[PDB]
């Protein structure tokens, strides 16, 4: 396999902040590293000694659905290094360090959860990372974190509810900025177990279109894993930024 | 004496025909950490000789 | 005229066509087939391509 | 502890047919550690997990995994029930049943696991 | 308090700033073997691996930073090479792999198949009729 | 024209080793396969 | 995309979802004929 | 059509060799063969008209600014005996000043 001692290149990808590590017969992907010297969750990560503290971290698909949306090939993630984003579903804080990493010190990443021992581990991740803040609070409900999360960019979506386009869309008609950008991780087995999973799809889609967002792209993330989808949409606008 | 402990890219530049290290520990000298430019590796001859002597 | 041992038996003669059938769509689409394996994650197996853009634009 | 405890009422009995079915079906795998490489592999469809282990903090550790990689998990009442619809001979304290892309067990499945999300 | 400035008035970046200042390749020879290797990637997993054709017109990107794996704390019996074979380059491991001899075989092959009518062959149907 | 005496930088060459003429020659024989290869798929794909 | 298998939808399975165009919405009223109730009969299954 | 014949219909006919006592002359050539040769041939001589009418419609009098910085073909007088018709070209090499070959003897 990728085996340690493996001598690899590290190139960017298309995506800022992500990068693409290429070597002899795997290439992967990773992320630098905020806090360098330490893995979070026990992963294989790329020391580079330029000519330390350089250290880059790989990104698991199969663990991590933005990662397997990277790598599906989404035109646009929408978080560049200074943009804040809003995490939720931020289970035990696995996919928000790489998130974290990506957005950089400049940027934050408001991490939900609700469960309370997954909250230990989010808040043993946020003492490391001084960029991602943990809140331990219900996600559908978001009146209880509006002294904590400013306008953000960037929406995170990886909740496995059925009434997660309700859940999106209080959440950003809340805490989104006009023309914002936003990612949800549909699984159609959670949505609707007895209907096709592209029926599924195409009534989410048209939920979060009833729901203000206008979506821009849509991939069904197969080799990573079976029945699940990533959508783009930008909040109230057609284009990102404006 | 002038290019003691750069030895090893002193004997990498000697078998392959590139261009030997001005100086090696005497870089971390005070006098010749006056000096810039082409000045620093004049200054390191004339100290390194000094320094035999 | 001479026929195939294949076409001789028409129950073998669609095993043969469903398999590489289902072997040229594996060519065109993506195919679950299993996750990570019992070994863990050992790469993008076959390539990374950064300029590739798959989803269906909306 | 366990807060997505079953309750009586014609759910514990639904959930252990299930689970004997998935065992006749060959799609089980019994006990605290294959449960745990099942979740982290990823195939499993739904977890269940005893409620009268000694000392509970085994079908406590379950749950983290289960909730980071968002698979249902549910707490049937005793651990003797569990390894009796299971055929073991011995008691269970944990049962991940996997997923397969062509079954009739997944109408089970399916049923089941919406009855355990509306109960979380 | 207020003191007087030090003037310090005397193209393409060095860093990007955008992906955390990875450094602009400096081309060394052993950089360029190593990415004629990456392109090359296809043939070095002699048809057991195929790869993604990416064929840009130069395989050298512009920013590269060659690193290392250090370690997955879940897996350290297997998936950790030994010392004897964390080698310097990615050529030097592939060198210290196996099927070098099949390489060497694919090549004398294609020797052959290019040998086969060129000159020697005229020069020996020269000979023949001249005997 | 090909040159017929040496020149002083063919003189002068440094004499390489063992280990980067092993390089060289895996390189050479990975290049002539990859041209093979490259010639026998853009033939198929121009006979389809 | 997903559920197709060489120009065999797979995504399409009752309650049928049927778009409706204005040539076949004003020919179904110039025939006397019943929308829903017709497209049930002919599908044999529940349509939206 | 190609339903209406059998499978001896479809049978293919076979290539003679060159006769074993003639064998040291080289392969029989046939059509196929023959085929490569002309190609060849009719290749080659379509360039050589094309050269021999650029050769013979040429300005006696034209003047381009590479000749200010390449030497012609010459004739065979006034090169001598190594006199091709094709203009030399440069290998490379150029005439080094002696503080540069100064260094490099000092690193040799």
């Amino acid at each position: 396999g990728a085996k340690a001692g493996k001598k690899v290149i590290v190139e960017p990808h298309r995506h800022k902040g992500v990068f693409v590590a290429r070597g002899g017969k795997e290439d992967l992907l990773c992320t630098a590293n905020l806090v360098p010297g330490e893995s979070v969750y026990g992963e294989k990560r790329i020391s580079v000694e330029t000519p330390t503290k350089t250290e880059y971290r790989i990104w698991n698909p199969f663990r991590s659905k933005l990662a397997a949306g990277i790598l599906g090939g989404l035109e646009t993630i929408y978080m560049k290094p200074g943009s804040k984003v809003l995490y939720l579903g931020a289970a035990s804080g696995t996919s928000v360090s790489h998130v974290a990493d990506i957005v950089g010190p400049t940027g934050a990443v408001y991490a939900v959860e609700f469960s309370h021992r997954s909250g230990r581990d989010l808040i043993n991740m946020a003492t490391r990372r001084t960029n991602v803040i943990p809140i331990v609070e219900d996600a559908r409900k978001p009146m209880a974190y509006r002294m904590l999360v400013p306008m953000v960019d960037v929406i995170f979506a990886d909740v496995a509810q059925p009434d997660q386009a309700r859940i999106v869309g209080i959440n950003a008609r809340l805490f989104l900025k006009q023309g914002g950008g936003l990612l949800i991780s549909i699984k159609a087995s959670c949505i609707d177990s007895t209907a096709p999973p592209e029926q599924v799809f195409a009534s989410e889609v048209q939920k979060l279109r009833e729901d203000k967002f206008f979506p821009k792209e849509q991939l069904t993330l197969e080799p990573y894993e079976r029945d699940h989808a990533m959508v783009s949409c930008v909040y109230l606008q057609k284009e990102f930024e404006g | 004496i002038q290019i003691l402990g750069a030895e090893k890219a002193l004997f990498r530049a000697l078998k392959t025909k590139h261009a030997t290290p001005k100086y090696g520990i005497i870089y971390h000298a005070s006098l010749v950490g006056q000096a810039s430019g082409p000045n620093k590796g004049k200054i390191a001859r004339q100290l390194a000789a000094k320094i035999a002597l | 005229p001479n026929r195939k041992k294949e076409q001789r038996n028409p129950r073998v003669k669609k095993r043969k066509k469903y398999e590489e059938k289902q072997k040229k769509l594996r060519s065109v689409k993506a195919v679950y087939k299993g996750g990570e394996g019992p070994g863990g994650y050992q790469g993008e197996l076959s390539g990374i391509k950064t300029n590739l853009v798959k989803s269906v634009k909306l | 502890a366990a807060w997505p405890k079953a309750e009586d009422p014609a759910l514990v009995q639904e959930l252990l047919d299930c689970v004997q079915q998935a065992s006749h079906y060959r799609q089980l795998k019994k006990g605290a550690n294959e449960t745990t490489k099942s979740v982290n592999r990823g195939t499993s469809e739904l977890v269940i997990l005893a409620a009268d282990t000694q000392p509970l903090s085994i079908v406590l550790h379950i749950p983290l995994i289960c909730e980071e990689k968002n698979v249902p998990y549910v707490y049937v009442p005793s651990k003797v029930a569990l390894g009796r619809a299971c055929g073991v001979s011995r008691a269970v304290i944990a049962v991940s049943l996997t997923s397969n892309e062509a079954s009739d067990l997944n109408s089970k499945i399916r049923a089941l696991r919406d009855k355990v999300e509306r109960l979380a | 308090e207020l003191s007087v400035r030090v003037p310090q008035l005397p193209g393409p970046p060095d860093t990007l700033s955008d992906w955390y200042n990875i450094p602009r390749t400096n081309l060394t020879p052993e950089l360029k073997r190593d990415l004629q290797l990456l392109r090359m990637r296809d043939v070095v997993a002699m048809g057991k691996q195929f790869f993604k054709k990416d064929n840009r017109k130069d395989f050298v990107p512009e920013y590269c930073q060659v690193g290392t794996i250090i370690a997955g704390a879940t897996d350290g019996v297997s998936g950790r090479l030994t010392r004897k074979e964390r080698k310097r380059t990615i050529v030097e491991e592939v060198l210290s792999s196996d099927s070098v001899s099949k390489y060497k075989r694919k090549y004398h092959e294609i020797q052959e198949h290019k040998k086969s009518g060129r000159k020697g062959y005229y020069k020996k149907l020269m000979a023949a009729r001249k005997r | 024209k090909p040159q017929k005496k040496e020149t002083y930088m063919q003189k002068r060459a440094v004499v390489v080793g063992r280990e980067e003429r092993k390089l060289r020659d895996l390189m050479q024989k990975l290049t002539t396969i990859r041209k093979e290869k490259i010639a026998k798929r853009k033939a198929k794909k121009e006979a389809q | 995309p997903s559920s197709m298998f060489f120009e065999h939808n797979e995504a399409l399975v009752p309650p049928y979802n049927v778009l409706v165009d204005t040539n076949f919405l004003s020919r179904t009223v110039g025939a006397k004929l019943p929308l829903l109730e017709s497209a049930m009969d002919c599908l044999y299954a529940s349509v939206n | 059509m190609s339903s209406l014949r059998h499978a001896i219909q479809r049978r293919a006919h076979k290539e003679r060799a060159q006769p074993l006592e003639r064998q040291r002359l080289g392969i029989l050539e046939k059509k196929k063969d023959y085929r490569l040769r002309a190609r060849d041939y009719k290749k080659k001589q379509a360039v050589l008209k094309s050269l021999r009418q650029k050769a013979a419609e040429r300005n006696e009098d034209e003047f381009y600014f590479g000749m200010m910085s390449r030497k012609g073909p010459g004739s065979a007088l006034t090169r001598g005996k190594g006199f091709t018709g094709t203009v030399d070209g440069d290998r490379g090499n150029k005439a080094l000043s002696v503080e540069t070959v100064r260094l490099l003897k000092t690193q040799d």
